[PDB]
RNA sequence: GAAAUUGUUGAAAGGGAAGGGCAUUUGAUCAGACA
RNA sequence: GGAAUACUGCCAGCUGGGACUGAGGACUGCGACGUAAGUCAAGGAUGCUGGCAUAAUGGUUAUAUGCCGCCCGUCUUGAAA
RNA sequence: AGAACUGGCGAUGCGGGAUGAACCGAACGUAGAGUUAAGGUGCCGGAAUACACGCUCAUCAGACACCACAAAAGGUGUUAG
RNA sequence: GCCCUGAAAAUGGAUGGCGCUCAAGCGUGUUACCUAUACUCUACCGUCAGGGUUGAUAUGAUGCCCUGACGAGUAGGCAGGCGUGGAGGUCAGUGACGAAGCCUAGACCGUAAGGUCGGGUCGAACGGCCUCUAGUGCAGAUCUUGGUGGUAGUAGCAAAUA
RNA sequence: CGAAUUGCAAUGUCAUUUUGCGUGGGGAUAAAUCAUUUGUAUACGACUUAGA
């Protein structure tokens, strides 16, 4: 028995998938997750957890 | 056929999961269903009553969906759904539908023969 | 001349058990002849057989043999524990097996 | 279409183990076995019998050979397990051991599959002991007698058997 | 180590024998209790005399015959003390109270049988020299039993007949150690005792 | 042409219930042969 | 006056027996011993021998035995009630 | 009957207290090996009819806290002061 | 301090029972031993978190792989799936050489919902996968309708003269 | 004089009740229940009587 400190199996609350059944959302998600692994900028890390957003979460410019 | 890419095939549990009282009922079928109730003994886990599915007792995800014989049975009901086997031979074992008539079988039958796959019943219909 | 034995006779006692619950997979020893767990380290490792009968003659004979080894040292009185490859019946509660000098160290 | 396909049915082909570390080394025999002492064989066919150990083999097996004219256990092997070492010895040195090795025992017959089908006496090179074994088994006791014959009532020991009788503790007898 | 035992229960107390019996016969082994009638139990007379007035007491109050039974000789009381050391309500128990014989006095088969003492349950070892203690024959006679008399007469019959064979095995062994001695000064005997022999 | 319920045959068990969980003996049955 | 031993602690001291486990699957790493080639107990088991090839062994099932096991649903602070 | 803090039961199985919702130990995927807790080791019942110093003999002794009832007042009974 | 008296209640009874008296009782101390689903190590399942891999290999990264921690649960929430009646596609699917159904202490797969096969019976239609839709899963409601038990070859078939 | 080749272990089987068959070797020649009957008995069984 372990006396635990925080709630056990805690899911993050961010998603990490589009919702969307998009394809060319997901051919996105397939070119900026391999930029955002394999580059060194934030830009890119930016953009790709900027593209899993609702669409009141992504409001128009 | 060696056969031997997977390594000792153990169940844990080999046993039923029969329901709760279906030895006592007839109403009362062997297929599992989970005692919902408030005094239940067997929800409440005592000790001597039966047991229910938890995932601890899920099988090894080597040794998963294999027969003792080594391979995963895949139905087939023709030719066309044998020729989806002939390159994985080792794995797979291909399995006769139940309906198949036995003037189908014998052609089912000989074509695996000449392609060299398994067949886990080669005996049905036979006459 | 009258004898032909190579093993020490000891009595199946029981399961290994609390009060209340038994574990049928180790069963307990009484060797006879011993009387402390020092000189009952002597046994360990030592296999062991049940011989018993039956009425079919499978592969020539009557009589067949349950295997089994000693693994340890029961509590204070020279019992021993034993592990056998299908577990003793139960019925066994008093019951005569031999323990055999198979792996040696003298 | 009684069961649609895989995803894309991964191949399965052989793949090679991993390089292991496990060197073998030799036998550590324990101290008690010196050859020309005198074992008691525990199990098999010549169990209870007292034989003289001679020398250690390369597939960890001991040599005996209580001499065929004492109590008829010819030159074998045991597994050095079976076997109690008692405390008494004999002076080895005179015979001549070195001919012995493990394809001296090694049988050159063909029964090494058909023992599921062989149960009706089928007479294939099983009761030929020829001349090749019995002349080394001769001057391998011919020299052990003369060795044996020095003390008293060990020709007799040797010849006896042994057992347990109804007061033995293994435990707490020498040997 | 025999295949049965016969426990010579004289002196003995009945609830330190009775553990030990109740042991052996569920390890396995076949046990006869002969000479039940001379048990000795610990606690002065009027106090296991009370003591068993107060088990003829427990009986079933709508029909006596289903109740307790209080059974009066001295072998049925040892039984008692045993059987309420076993499980007798189940096969194995059940099993176990099979290899057990108790008789009061010694019958003819045990007649000529060697008689062995359990001394973790002797009065002598176990009692303080000075305590007061029962004897199960006069218990039993006080409390109902009837053939104390019975097996007086038939013991003093088979001592006669024990004391007249062990007059001529005495006589045996003097006419054997007489001629026992010319042999022990030999060489075979000089030899032997190097051995301890 | 199901079940409750019943008859016959076969197998087995049965000292004031029966049924169930863990383990093994014994009987039946099945398995693949590593062919 | 000289010791010894008990007790307590330490050893990167030696050594014997027993039990359970063998996950992973080309190579990569850290070490050790070697002039070197290399070798090793160093990122998880190999080698030799024997038996059976099916009443070996295993699965199900009925029974026997040891131990455990109160009748489910519901209301209830609390149900075998 | 009514409150204060904490822990628990309700919602909770498991080892122990014979049995018990609340006490002691300890909280739970499926198994193997080892070691323990609370409680025990005459027998039922796995485990010392262990070892050491005393006390008690009860014509309803006494034996695991919660806990399953016990006082005032006596006894040159025995022991110690 | 121990023991006794003081100490009385109704079926027969309760240190749990037998039983125990230089204890198997009481006070105290020293060890050895027994064993929980607890602690330690290992294997496996699942969940969560972290990291690697669009060199480009099965264009797939839904995956695959490496590491660590954790797993009680009513009311309740969410997720992933299993099963049923119909609908749109597809397997140029199965079938009078036997579809569906039903029986089967015969076999296999899945933790499970369930799925598959063999044998018997049977006689005309029915499935797999991607989706759509709902009058979609029962052990209970003194549930509705129908059918059948134990009681049980039992109570009884005895007023009005034969 | 023999025992080797059960091949480096695989209980390596020897004991004792039940029962049936076969050979030869003796030995012995019955009752109980139903049905009828009695009434010392009796709800029915049971009991107690009688009958070549």
């Amino acid at each position: 028995g372990i006396d635990h400190t925080s709630k056990q199996h805690k899911r993050s609350g961010h998603r990490t998938a589009p919702k969307s059944d998009n394809v060319y959302l997901k051919l996105l998600v397939k070119l900026y997750t391999f930029l955002a692994r394999r580059t060194d900028a934030p830009f890119n890390k930016v953009v790709l957890k900027a593209l899993f957003l609702s669409k009141i979460n992504r409001p128009p410019v | 056929m060696a056969s031997l890419p997977h390594p000792k095939i153990v169940k844990k549990h080999t046993k039923k999961f029969k329901r709760h009282h279906s030895d006592r009922y007839h109403r009362v079928a062997e297929n599992w269903r989970k005692q919902k109730g408030i005094d239940s003994v067997v929800r409440r886990r005592f000790r001597g009553n039966i047991s229910q599915p938890k995932i601890g007792y899920g099988s090894n995800k080597k040794t998963k969906f294999l027969s003792p014989s080594g391979h995963k049975t895949f139905l087939v009901a023709n030719v066309k759904d044998l020729e989806t086997l002939t390159m994985h031979t080792k794995t797979y074992a291909a399995e006769i539908a139940h309906n198949i008539s036995a003037k189908n079988r014998v052609v089912i039958l000989a074509r695996a023969k000449a392609l060299g796959i398994k067949v886990t019943n080669p005996k049905g219909r036979l006459a | 001349a009258e004898s032909h034995r190579l093993y020490v006779k000891g009595k199946h006692l029981s399961y290994q058990r609390s009060k209340r619950v038994n574990n049928p997979n180790v069963s307990l020893i009484k060797i006879e002849g011993v009387a402390t767990p020092q000189d009952a380290q002597f046994y360990l490792g030592k296999r062991i057989a049940y011989v018993y009968r039956a009425s079919k003659e499978v592969r020539g004979s009557k009589i067949r043999v349950m295997w089994g080894k000693v693994t340890r040292t029961h509590g204070n009185s020279g019992v021993v524990r034993a592990t056998f490859r299908n577990n003793l019946p139960a019925k066994t509660f008093g019951a005569s097996v031999r323990i055999f000098l198979y792996p040696s160290n003298i | 279409s009684a069961q649609k396909a895989p995803k894309w049915y991964p191949s399965e082909d052989v793949a090679a183990l991993k390089k292991t570390r496990k060197a073998a080394r030799p036998q550590k025999l324990r101290a008690s076995l010196v050859p020309g002492t005198v074992l008691i064989l525990l199990a098999g066919r010549f169990r209870g019998k007292r034989v003289v150990y001679l020398k250690h083999l390369e597939d960890n097996t001991l040599l005996i050979s209580g001499p065929f004219k004492v109590n008829g256990v010819p030159l074998r092997r045991v597994n050095a397990r079976y076997v109690i070492a008692t405390s008494t010895k004999v002076s080895v040195e005179g015979v001549n051991v070195e001919k012995f090795n493990v394809e001296y025992f090694a049988k050159e017959k063909l029964t090494k599959k058909e023992k599921k089908e062989a149960n009706l006496f089928p007479e294939q090179q099983n009761k030929e002991i020829k001349a090749e074994r019995v002349e080394d088994q001769k001057v391998v006791d011919k020299a052990l007698i003369a060795e044996i014959k020095k003390t008293p009532l060990l020709k007799q020991y040797l010849s006896a058997s042994f057992s347990l009788k109804n007061g033995d503790k293994p435990h707490m007898l020498k040997f | 180590s025999q295949p049965v035992v016969v426990i010579d229960a004289k002196d003995h107390l009945l609830g330190r024998l009775a553990s030990t019996i109740a042991k052996q016969v569920l390890n396995g082994q076949k046990i006869v209790v002969v000479r039940a009638e001379a048990l000795n139990i610990s606690g002065e007379f009027f106090r296991n005399k009370l003591k068993y007035h107060d088990f003829l007491r427990k009986a079933t109050a709508f029909n006596k015959t289903r109740g307790p039974f209080h059974f009066r000789a001295p072998s049925r009381i040892l039984y008692k003390a045993i059987r309420g050391m076993v499980s007798h309500k189940t096969a194995r128990g059940k099993a176990a109270l099979e290899r057990l014989k108790i008789f009061e006095g010694i019958p003819p088969p045990y007649d000529k049988k060697k008689r062995v003492v359990v001394p973790q349950a002797l009065r002598v070892l176990r009692l303080k020299p000075g305590r007061k203690y029962t004897t199960l024959g006069k218990l039993s006679t006080s409390v109902g039993w009837k053939y104390e008399d019975v097996v007086a007469k038939l013991e003093d019959k088979r001592k006669v007949r024990s004391a007249e064979y062990y007059a001529k095995k005495r006589a045996f062994t003097k006419k054997v150690s007489s001629a026992s001695a010319a042999a022990s000064e030999s060489d075979v005997a000089k030899q032997l005792a190097s051995f301890g022999y």
